[PDB]
RNA sequence: GUGAAGAGGGAAACAACCCAGACCGCCAGCUAAGGUCCCAAAGUCAUGGUUAAGUGGGAAACGAUGUGGGAAGGCCCAGAC
RNA sequence: CGAUGUCGGCUCAUCACAUCCUGGGGCUGAAGUAGGUCCCAAGGGUAUGGCUGUUCGCCAUUUAAAGUGGUACGCGAGCUGGGUUUAGAACGUCGUGAGACAGUUCGGUCCCUAUCUGCCGUGGGCGCUGGAGAACUGAGGGGGGCUGCUCCUAGUACGAGA
RNA sequence: UGCUGAAAGCAUCUAAGCACGAAACUUGCCCCGAGAUGAGUUCUCCCUGACCCUUUAAGGGUCCUGAAGGAACGUUGAAGA
């Protein structure tokens, strides 16, 4: 159910959900879980600043 | 694929407009002959022309050898004209032509009439010849193919509408 | 003639071409040899 | 884990128009359906349909001409001895150019009471008439 | 070219020298008032409303009386509408009459058949009666077997049973104009037409060059 | 070996076939078979291989210069088909 | 097997196409008219009289045909009930015999208070939004669809001709 | 059945691009038909009143007396159970 606002926001920043979430897994030790991805509901820039970070961290 | 890799030469005294929309040509035997653009693009930066895929269209490279044929015929249709092939054969059957509207008498109560397309001229210079004039080799082929819609000549007498190019002959008292 | 799915070889005088997906065969000199599908 | 709620009395739809020129069937169907259900801007989703209106004013100009225009059957059952009515894509687009895309967009949508409320907002136009003089839809890329 | 309305006076045989005896139907044509013409924004086409009597001036309502005021309110016996295309000149200023048929020879009449709503399988659906003797149990008036067993699971659409008969529009096309009188407003046509004696007939000209 | 006495994930829907044998929970993680354009959660992923068609998406013997690859032979760039 | 009415007779459907007829025309030991054979096609069509339980069969006359198949080789909460398949009778046969019978006929029932899905006419709401009235659009559905006889072109095409 | 033509420098009803054809198929014909909730469209007719409460662009109540039109009622029908 939460995926509906997550994948639709990665797909608007030039990255797939499966690469976005694994970029946050390549970041090492830092917290990222699917229930904690709701920051976009209050402010969409808070998620944009995390997707641009995941893109940099993925490689 | 073979023929799109090779060039064609522009004949002397032929005039082209060939760098944008609508290709226009004139020469000894035809004036203001034009065609609209399609998936193939021609290079005019030398006195020899070459074909390739036009940008903004699909699959034009598989069409480039076909575009060459239609272009060569579009030069022939303004420099010398095309080969006459249509005939009507056997006694009691003959064509009628106004210039302008053409009719065949071939043993039917159908009209067997053609009003002609624009820019097409029709002639019937003998009891058995028919001729079609223009600058599109396909229109003078297809107007002949509407004239070849009835009375197909048989291998017992050979009487009806025919081309000067055949896969059948008459055979008398044949085997058996 | 018959409707056929075999073309093979039958007469050396036949002239063969593939037309509108099917093989067409016509024979000038030897009798009755013809095919319209193959 | 609740974070939001829908409000069907708030006004948000603003209309956008797409040009069918150069568009293929499966592209125009999937690119419109995702924007009509909403999966690109403001997602809530799956709950309600979050699109802002997205329409076509000239349905015929789709680029289906080199392959599979001589295809399809568009079978319909009337319940009489005449059987199921067949139409090829080249027949279907020629009588009602909106239907080949309205069937395809519906083929790209979910089913039941909410999936029907998406299709009620599809609002594809016919007749080549200017009727958007105040609707003023801005032209959108796909 | 539009249409006209009149009453079916009756039918009488006119006789001919070589046969046959030929029924001729007589139509008493009314001053078809031309109460309305449709024009501005009316779906890109034009159409006229005829009116076939004066009814009673005491019985009128304001939504009818204003809608007809452009020609005066009369609205009697039936209004009826006909499409105005290729008519050349405008119909308003004179009431239409059998002058519509002064050159025409063929017509089509929408007869409106007399009602027979009670119907039945023998009266409507042309079926027999079954076995008055030799033996038969409650199957004497039936359209046979209404559907085959088991596999269909349901009843078919378009079966020869039930419904109503008469009161159809029922056109007739194999007619001929025998006499016209523009002074009497009278029309005579060859053959029989649907609808009872004393009923109202709709007619339009039939032309082919 | 399983259904008999076996629940769960997969095979449209399916007992017995495929993944695995369930003490009971976790607004927790990680995989299997299977799957990621849409209906319906997830790559229209990276890179390589093959066909040219609605093949893929029912199907035989049989038949065709449909054709990529492999090893030789012949004609072959003072000149092939 | 706590119980799917069977054969034939009447009355009446729906889908296929492996086409009898109807439209199309190909190949041919097809000049022409035909015959023989081939496949695009199921939209329309596809009798009547006598004998029998009757299909199966036979016979006489009609026909653009006198097509084949699926649907429990379609229509018993359908009509009929002669056969098969009830109690009783009556003949032929086998057996010691009750019985039995690749032996056979006479008389022999056919039920139904229609709920639900369906079908066929017909009222009454809710709706397009301030209320009423008169009339008409066409997205879409249905109906319709074959054929006998004769005459002109013409004794034309093909062919001495027939 | 074909024109024009490339894959197959020939050839080829096809690939690009053009043209014809059956009792079929779709209209036209004839009748229905906006519940076509995707709830079409024109014309005509009519109505120009105030007050209170919570307090409010929401909701409820009170008085005044009402257009256009329908309904009621016959006499009965060529309209019906």
């Amino acid at each position: 159910l939460w995926i509906a606002r997550i994948n639709a926001a990665a797909r608007q920043n030039g990255i797939s959900y499966s690469k976005f979430i694994n970029g946050l897994k390549k970041a090492s030790v830092e917290i990222d879980r699917k229930i904690l991805a709701d920051i976009a509901v209050f402010d969409k820039v808070a998620f944009t600043a995390l997707v641009e970070k995941a893109k940099a961290a993925l490689a | 694929s073979r023929v799109a890799k090779a060039p064609v030469v522009v004949p002397a005294g032929v005039d082209v407009k060939i760098n944008g929309q609508v290709i226009t040509i004139k020469g000894k035997n035809g004036e203001l002959t034009r065609t609209l653009n399609d998936a193939v693009e021609v290079k005019h930066a030398d006195n020899t022309l070459t074909f390739g895929p036009r940008d903004g269209y699909a699959d034009g490279w598989a069409q480039a050898g076909t575009a060459r044929a239609l272009l060569n015929s579009m030069v022939i249709g303004v420099t010398e004209g095309f080969t006459k092939k249509l005939q009507l054969v056997g006694v009691g059957y003959r064509a009628a032509v106004k210039g302008n509207v053409i009719n065949l008498s071939l043993g039917f109560s159908h009209p067997v009439d053609h009003q002609l397309p624009a820019g097409i001229t029709a002639e019937c210079p003998t009891q058995t010849e028919i001729v079609l004039k223009g600058a599109d080799k396909q229109v003078i082929g297809q107007v002949a193919a509407d004239l070849r819609a009835y009375r197909r000549p048989e291998p017992y007498k050979g009487k009806g509408v025919r081309y000067a190019d055949e896969v059948v002959r008459t055979k008398e008292a044949k085997k058996k | 003639m018959k409707v056929r799915a075999s073309v093979k070889k039958l007469c050396r005088n036949c002239k063969i071409v593939k037309r509108d997906g099917v093989i067409r065969v016509i024979c000038s000199a030897e009798p009755k040899h013809k095919q319209r599908q193959g | 884990m609740k974070t939001f709620t829908a409000k069907p009395e708030t006004v948000k739809r603003d209309w956008y128009v797409v040009d069918a020129t150069g568009k293929t069937l499966g592209r125009l169907a999937t690119e419109l359906a995702r924007r009509l259900r909403g999966k690109h801007k403001a997602e809530y989703t799956p709950h309600v349909d979050t699109g802002d209106y997205i329409i076509v004013l000239n349905a015929d100009k789709v680029a289906v001409t080199g392959n599979k225009r001589t295809d399809k059957v568009y079978y319909h059952h009337t319940g009489h001895i005449g059987g199921i009515k067949q139409a090829t894509f080249e027949e279907m687009i020629a009588r009602r150019p909106e239907r080949v895309i309205e069937i395809a967009v519906k083929g790209m949508l979910p089913k039941g009471p909410l999936g029907r409320a998406m299709f009620r907002k599809l609002k594809v136009y016919a007749g080549n008439e200017h009727n958007h003089a105040a609707q003023q839809p801005q032209v959108l890329d796909i | 070219m539009i249409g006209l309305v009149g009453k079916k006076v009756g039918m009488t045989r006119i006789f001919t020298e070589d046969g046959v005896s030929i029924p001729v139907t007589v139509i008493e044509v009314e001053a078809n008032r031309v109460t309305q013409v449709k024009d501005l924004a009316n779906d890109g086409y034009r159409a006229i409303q005829v009116t076939t009597g004066a009814k009673k001036a005491n019985r009128v309502t304001k939504p009818e009386a204003g809608h007809f005021a452009k020609a005066g309110v009369e609205a009697g016996r039936g209004l009826w509408e006909f499409r105005l295309a290729e008519g050349e000149e405008f119909t308003v200023g004179q009431s239409i009459s059998v002058e519509l048929f002064a050159d025409v020879k063929k017509v089509d009449v929408t007869g409106t058949s007399k009602g027979k709503g009670f119907a039945g399988t023998v009266k409507r659906w042309n079926f027999r009666t079954q076995d008055a003797t030799h033996g038969n149990s409650l199957s004497h008036r039936v359209p046979g077997s209404i559907g085959q067993n088991q596999t269909p699971g349901k009843v078919f659409k378009g079966k020869k049973m039930a419904g109503q008969m008469g009161n159809e529009r029922v056109t007739v096309q194999s007619l001929d104009v025998v006499r016209v009188d523009a002074e009497r407003n009278l029309l005579l046509v060859k053959g029989a037409v649907p609808g009872a004696t004393g009923s109202d007939l709709i007619v339009k000209p039939a032309v082919k060059a």
